[PDB]
């Protein structure tokens, strides 16, 4: 639902990447790019992002 | 005790053995407000 | 009979990372000190938390679990903090523990990002790895969140949130002078990044009376603690068990009579 | 309940001791030392360290079972030895091994206090 503070094999910080991934995409580097200029490097890091759904901004529309 | 309205979320204490109904919004749904009694977790 | 003379010498340093070799010692503790990289190096994380209103989307469970992951500031003074079930104390006290504290509410409708630097403590020598923003929740027109946490000291096996690093890279051998592993086809093979063979060769010629030995290390870290006393408190820690054993050893032999 | 806390698998209980003696009885100068909250962290670090004695014919160890937590050390040495002589020799070479490598270390990360290059 909501991105993941921890790789979950490394453990490298991967929780504060979210927004630049979307704005990085916004701006129309392809994906690899993205990926690399945010320096996730490994293959485990980099399915973090690459396959993260955000349930998040769909429970927001239901009033409190 | 204090009830929440299920549409206009306006809390209206409800006398016991007394009909169940919210004010200035008609409805029949209550839920109960949360505890004021604290309770700990763990990070872990 | 005796110990060997290792010989370090680094290659890199960064503010995240750092690349050695350590030749001239035995696989076995070149290895007993990759384990202690991971688990027993000490450092603070959250181990508290007491919720007074929470009306978010995530349950209580979720948000107590986002918050021990978070990383501290844990550079100097874990030496000072005492473990909290070994101080004199009661459950809590400033000598053992450090208090957080959040409290936000969303009031424009515009929706609202709950980022750690939120996080306020009492000790200014403790705070999260702010110096982007980890974030925590998202909330609504009309939610609120608020809460109080403890932070205590521990190590990698108690929970996974005590350790101090990412990946630890290790290797040695980068050619197959001692055949420790076998390969079918060695041709396939890409060559390693430390090797020192041609570019049309696939592996060095079998040496039969050979050691291992010139292992390659390589050593990330989350932000609590830097990367070059990661490594100083790791040897340190690990003299300190040896030493502490050694005193129940001789205690045993000695009461034999 | 089946779960257990974390702090059982390094943390002593009151009765526990740490570590306890036994003599094997099938062979002559051999030893059954019992480590006590104890892993492969420390087993193996000794192990290496015993046979590179050249008074020492035997060393193993082995975790009994991986989800208690307990080693197992052998020794066995040649008759004008000790096993608790040669265990106690052991472990004050690594402590000699340690502290030197650490000097060694906190020397070449103020090597480059400013940079060599
Ligand atoms: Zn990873
Ligand atoms: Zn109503
Ligand atoms: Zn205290």
């Amino acid at each position: 639902m909501i991105i993941p503070v921890r790789c979950f094999t490394c453990g490298k910080i991967v929780g504060n990447k979210w927004e630049a991934y979307l704005g990085l995409l916004q701006a129309e580097y392809t994906e690899g790019d993205a990926l690399d200029a945010l320096g996730l490097k490994r293959y485990c890091c980099r399915r973090m992002l690459l396959a993260h759904v955000d349930l998040i901004e769909k429970l927001l529309n239901y009033a409190p | 005790m204090i009830y929440i309205c299920g549409e206009c979320h306006t809390e209206n204490e409800i006398k016991s053995r007394d009909p169940i109904r919210c004010r200035e919004c008609g409805y029949r749904i209550m839920y109960k407000k949360r505890t004021k009694r604290l309770v700990v977790f763990d990070a872990r | 009979p005796y110990a060997n003379q290792p010989t370090v010498r680094i290659t890199e340093l960064t503010d995240e990372n750092v690349k050695f070799i350590i030749e001239n010692t035995d696989l076995a503790v070149a290895n007993s000190i990759r384990r202690v990289f991971i688990a027993e190096v000490p450092i603070i994380a959250i181990d508290w938390v007491q919720i007074d209103a929470n009306s978010s989307v995530l349950h209580d469970e979720f948000i107590a679990h986002r918050l021990g992951l978070i990383p501290l500031t844990s550079d100097d003074i874990v030496d000072k903090l005492q473990y909290s079930r070994d101080c004199t104390c009661e459950e809590f006290c400033p000598e053992c523990s450090v208090e957080f504290t959040l409290d936000v509410r969303c009031n424009e409708d515009q929706t609202r990002h709950v980022t750690s630097r939120d996080l306020i403590s009492n000790s200014p020598r403790v705070i999260p790895v702010t110096s982007d923003d980890i974030l925590i929740v998202k909330l609504r027109k009309g939610q609120e969140l608020r809460l109080r946490a403890y932070a205590k000291k521990g190590f990698g096996k108690e929970h996974a949130k005590w350790n101090p690093t990412a990946g630890v890279a290790f290797e040695y051998d980068p050619d197959n002078a001692l055949r420790h592993t076998v390969y079918p086809k060695p041709e396939e093979w890409p060559k390693s990044e430390y090797s020192e063979l041609d570019e049309d060769e696939s592996q060095a010629p079998y040496d039969p009376n050979g050691k291992p030995e010139r292992f390659y290390y390589n050593v990330e870290s989350c932000g609590s603690l830097r990367p070059e006393t990661i490594v100083l408190s790791a040897l340190s820690g690990l003299k300190k068990k040896l030493s502490d054993l050694q005193t129940q050893l001789s205690h045993e032999i000695q009461s034999d009579v | 309940m089946n779960a257990p806390p974390a702090f059982e698998s390094f943390l002593l209980f009151e009765g526990e001791k740490k570590i306890t003696i036994n003599k094997d009885t099938k062979v002559p100068n051999a030893c059954l030392f019992t480590i006590n909250k104890e892993d492969h962290t420390l087993g193996n670090i000794i192990k290496s360290q015993l046979l590179k004695d050249p008074q020492v014919l035997f060393a193993g160890y082995k975790v009994p079972h991986p989800l208690e937590h307990k080693i197992i050390i052998r020794v066995q040495t040649t008759p004008d030895y000790s096993p608790q002589e040669a265990f106690t020799n052991a472990i004050t070479d690594l402590i000699s091994e340690l502290s030197l490598l650490e000097e060694r270390f906190r020397v070449a990360i103020k090597d480059k206090q400013e940079g060599i290059e």
